[PDB]
């Protein structure tokens, strides 16, 4: 670990030959053949609350050395973990939804699946920019915590033979919801208190 | 359908395919060996999507929006 | 094992050397130490964990029960490399011994204390 | 009867390995 | 009538040994992709295949006993028994009716329904068996080396040769001599 | 008997016959033949006899002329169904599903029951394509021929949401609309595959009113039964109950309201949506989706039938008002008051028209006066929502900031009107307190 590290280390993020570290507003990088120190990912921001990264960062899974980071305003800012630089940022769509709660790559390419603390879910082109599906996913009380994809190829569309299932979950209930994404992305179900 | 930001660094970056066992399978011939990072992703990508193909739903009404509007169904 | 009779009687009893206490043993996995004043089960012993004996768990597990009857049960002396091994020479219904004797998963049982 | 499931077997899924982004 | 079947590389860099059976289920005809099952017996020893000669029923046969006879295009099986002691070799006869099991000590021949016609004391321990299916001979090898022939259709064993020299250790049988090539453990 | 279970399995899942007598079996399973005689019968016989068939079906409708290449050609007397590979057994079955879906219309005559019938002594649809043939004769559940399809299908090759047909085929009557109708409130699968069949068929046109009135008759039948069935009692149980139900229905529903080009399904879905809004006591919301979404959807075809589906949603609603959208397209409405009356004589239009002046009053738009006016001058509200609405327009002329002359007009309109509901306004004038001459002289001067 660096020295000058005071903070809690939130998550951590193994690709390429890379292991990511988000820790609360700081990215600390090892690279992983020899588990030696490469750099460190300093975001910054114009407030205090902003700088603050919520959420993670994740991989693209065909980007090259690139991850994906949420921070406590809207924004996902794209890093390039070689170089170390700031190589693009994509700005919240409705920008009332405040905070990034989570992120997680589809089984489409370069796809990446956004949930806000206002609620939505968006599924956006992360080299176009432009929002492929908007959901409103959550209640302001109740965000969208953690989503995954059935990577299957089955199980949506009223007969269980076309693709396209999401799950997903908040941290302040104990039920998942299951949403079709091929028409507009409607709900097809929600497992009632899977936990307490 | 143009790609908003483009990186810098995949123009400089340079990879052996026929040195690394898994990156063999994603040549076209017998001779491409050390490839470019932009022509690397789209080999990268190509075979992404030989694993999973792209499904159709990557490719208002008002009831349609009740029913993918998830404040509706609460207890 | 609840059901089986035969394995439900003390073949053998013998008093302490005190003479307050029995102690009992039959054709079971339990040996049981009686009290003779008080008339209570003082202790109970088990004689055997042994598994590769028949009869030390009363409730056999279904892992072992295949299409072919139970899997400690099917004769596995054709697949030895010895002839010796091999060669069954059993007698058909012998309960009290055989010099042939397959005495493959004997049973548990005290004969004498 | 029909309609019941059968037992659970894990499907072979080929898997994007993740180490080759690098 | 028909054609003989293939697979051939078109690129430079597909080689044909890389090809997955998914990809040739996915490739050929329905009626042949029918054909690719998987039969999951776990709990009665390693399995032993023989097909009869037109390739119409199959018996396979486990080695704790689990012997079964089975038309396996149509999916129905003509016999299924469990026979308790171990099994060697399970051979077809000149049709599927009747077929042959070698046993701990003795092989049997079997009916279609899997009644047991009759045993064979002659044959001892035998490990490995061969049916001739022009002559009529069913040739057994024992562990102790003994090779005896015995005519199937009228009963009596014609020759028992004795391979003077070890136990065999494999055995197959020419199609167009009717010789057997049995193979040594020098 | 866990081989005899795979064997077993093995052998419902394999398609081609391997043995004599189980070709004989097959190729004597016919529609129009008995037994005896279509085992004895060659592809050119069945042919010639299904293309005279062929030949008066393509002269009675003209878009069968595709499958008179495709399907019914010369060439496909000779192609088998089970030699050729998986994409071109797809690409048939697509071309099959297309033609069961054209030709289900016609299915009463016996040009297309031996059309049917080459289909299935060739490429072996009983077999291959067992739901789409099945959904495409169950509509004609009462006919001989649906009996004998009924008596040559395979037990193990139908969907599992078509086994309620298993006494049927070991006895061999026709099933009644009960049996259909109880398989659907139980199973939401035979009901998903009756409305996408009729769907499907929508989408591509080729609707029938035997079809429409087939699946808008159990799609009714079903939420009725499946709404008996989800009532409860407790609060939470009838909450997740009527979740369920929207989410079994919703998409079927969503699509059938607003498919403009067919005006019978989207009738036979507000016969669906007014059993579901009467019945069912639903949430406001919920009651307000599915008015915004009529209200998108219909027609000059169905606006009559539009309006009275749409009162009895406003009329089983808690709220008083009406969320906008509505309103807008019913000023789009030609001929609102009398349509109304016509339906207010068997009805009850009270709570629609109440929140339809509401809303109306709500817009700060002048464009709506002459419907204002009609609709309180119209006797279809009640004493008190005449009076709440007139207050509610005078203090919408008191919220104004031109607008206050043709506010002015119609208030003094209102306030000369003849009849109760002058009445019931001069007496909301006398309750809110507030004098008639103070803005009667202020317009007029």
């Amino acid at each position: 670990l660096p020295s000058d590290l005071d903070q809690p280390i939130k998550q951590i993020l193994i690709f390429g030959g890379w292991i990511v570290a988000c820790a609360l507003t700081r990215i600390e990088v090892w690279k992983a053949a020899t588990l030696e120190h490469y750099t460190t990912i300093f975001p910054a921001a114009s407030k205090k609350g902003d700088n603050e990264l919520t959420g993670g960062a994740i991989n693209m899974p065909t980007f090259l050395n690139k991850i994906f980071v949420g921070r406590k305003d809207g924004w996902v800012e794209i890093w390039n973990v070689s170089t170390g630089k700031l190589i693009y940022t994509l700005l919240p769509p409705s920008p009332d939804c405040g905070a990034v709660t989570c992120l997680q790559p589809t089984p489409a390419l370069s796809l990446l699946a956004i949930a806000y603390s206002g609620g939505p879910l968006v599924i956006q082109n992360v080299l176009t920019d432009k929002t492929v599906l908007l959901l409103e996913a959550g209640t302001d009380d109740a965000p969208v915590t953690s989503i995954s994809f059935r990577t299957d190829g089955l199980g949506a569309g009223q007969d269980g033979r076309k693709d396209g299932v999401m799950a997903t979950a908040t941290s302040v209930s104990g039920d998942v919801t299951f949403w079709d994404l091929n028409k507009g992305g409607r709900i097809m179900g929600v497992l009632r208190s899977a936990h307490n | 359908d143009a790609p908003a930001w483009e990186d810098s660094d995949d123009e400089r970056l340079t990879i052996s395919l026929a040195g690394a066992t898994r990156l063999r399978k994603l040549r076209i011939s017998e001779s491409e060996d050390l490839v470019s990072g932009i022509e690397y992703a789209r080999r990268l990508r190509q075979q992404y999507l030989r694993l999973y193909p792209q499904p159709d739903w990557a490719k208002p009404l008002p009831l349609d929006s009740f029913l993918r509007d998830a404040n509706s169904f609460k207890v | 094992a609840a059901n089986v009779a035969g394995t439900k009687n003390f073949n053998t009893i013998r008093y302490s050397m005190d003479g307050t206490c029995l102690l009992a043993g039959g054709n079971s996995k339990y040996i049981c130490l009686y009290s003779t004043t008080t008339m209570v089960l003082l202790k109970k012993f088990t004689v055997s964990v042994n598994l590769s004996l028949s009869g030390t768990q009363e409730f056999l597990n279904s892992k072992l029960m295949t299409e072919a009857g139970p899997v400690g049960l099917l004769d596995d002396q054709g697949e030895a490399s010895d002839l010796e091994d091999r060669i069954d020479r059993s007698l058909p219904g012998s309960k009290r011994g055989d010099p042939g004797a397959r005495k493959k998963f004997p049973e548990v049982r005290v004969s004498g204390v | 009867p029909v309609g019941m499931p059968a037992k659970w077997d894990v499907k072979e899924a080929r898997k994007y390995n993740i180490e080759a982004d690098g | 009538e028909n054609q003989t079947g293939f697979l051939e590389p078109e690129g430079e860099l597909e080689r044909t040994y890389k090809v997955r059976q998914d990809e040739i289920v996915k490739e050929v005809a329905v009626e042949v992709a029918q054909k690719k099952f998987e039969l999951k017996l776990t709990e009665l020893g390693p399995y032993t295949c023989e097909y009869s000669r037109n390739g119409r029923d199959l018996i396979l046969a486990g080695r704790k006993g689990h012997v079964a006879t089975m038309d396996w295009r149509e999916g129905k099986l003509g016999c299924e028994l469990q026979l308790g002691e171990t099994v060697r070799d399970a051979r077809f006869l000149h049709n599927n009716q009747f077929f042959a099991v070698a046993q701990k000590k003795y092989v049997y021949i079997y009916d279609h329904n899997g009644v047991e016609i009759h045993c064979l004391r002659k044959h001892v321990e035998v490990s490995h068996m061969e049916f001739l299916p022009y002559h009529f001979l069913l040739a057994t090898l024992s562990i102790s080396g003994q090779l005896k022939y015995q005519d199937t259709s009228t009963g009596q064993i014609v020759a028992e040769i004795a391979t003077k020299h070890g136990t065999p250790v494999s055995l197959t049988q020419n199609p167009y001599n009717a010789i057997l090539h049995i193979g040594q453990q020098n | 008997s866990s081989l005899a279970q795979q064997l077993a399995q093995i052998a419902a899942n394999s398609r081609s016959s391997f043995n004599v007598k189980a070709l004989k079996a097959s190729h004597s399973k016919s529609l129009i033949w008995e037994p005896r005689v279509a085992v004895s019968q060659t592809f050119a016989e069945i042919y010639s006899q299904c293309y005279e068939g062929f030949k008066e079906l393509c002269h009675l409708d003209s878009r069968f002329v595709p499958f008179d290449a495709t399907l019914f050609s010369a060439q496909s007397q000779e192609v088998d169904r089970t030699q050729m590979t998986a994409e071109e057994n797809a690409a048939l079955d697509k071309r099959v599903d297309s033609f069961l879906h054209l030709v289900g219309s016609r299915l009463r005559l016996m040009p297309a029951i031996k059309a049917v019938e080459w289909l299935i002594r060739r490429f072996r649809i009983h077999e291959f394509n067992t739901g789409t043939l099945l959904a495409t004769f169950l509509p004609y559940h009462t006919i001989p021929a649906f009996v004998t399809l009924l008596s040559i299908l395979p037990v193990q090759r139908i969907p599992i949401e078509y086994r309620f047909l298993d006494p049927y085929i070991k006895s061999l009557t026709p099933p009644p609309r009960a049996a259909i109708v109880q398989q659907a409130t139980n199973r939401p699968d035979l009901l998903s595959a009756i409305s996408r069949y009729t769907l499907d068929s929508c989408r591509a046109k080729q609707e029938y009113p035997g079809l429409i009135s087939f699946w808008g008759g159990i799609m009714a039948e079903a939420v009725n039964g499946m709404i008996d069935k989800m009532r409860s009692g407790r609060r939470a149980i009838q909450l997740e109950n009527d979740h369920l139900l929207l989410q079994q229905i919703g998409p079927v529903l969503s699509e059938a309201m607003v498919m403009k080009d067919v005006p019978g399904i989207q009738i036979a879905s507000y016969m669906v949506v007014a059993i579901l809004a009467a019945k069912g006591s639903l949430n406001d919301n919920i009651l307000t989706a599915f008015m915004e979404q009529l209200v998108h959807g219909w027609t000059v075809d169905t606006l009559r039938p539009g309006l009275v589906c749409l009162t009895m949603l406003a009329q089983h609603r808690s709220a008083k008002q009406l969320s906008g959208r509505v309103a807008k397209a019913v000023i789009k409405v030609p001929d609102l008051v009398s349509s109304l009356r016509d339906i207010s004589k068997e009805h009850q239009v009270d709570k629609l028209a109440n929140g339809l002046v509401l809303a109306f009053v709500d817009r700060g738009d002048i464009r709506t006066l002459p419907v204002i006016n009609s609709l309180l001058l119209s006797e279809l509200l009640q004493e008190k929502q005449a009076k709440v609405a007139y207050k509610a327009l005078l203090l919408a002329a008191h919220k104004i900031d031109n607008i206050r002359k043709q506010v002015g007009s119609a208030l003094v309109r209102l306030s000369q009107a003849e009849g109760d509901v002058g009445d019931a306004i001069r007496t909301a004038i006398q309750e809110v307190d507030f004098n008639i001459e103070e803005l009667e002289l202020k317009l007029g001067a």
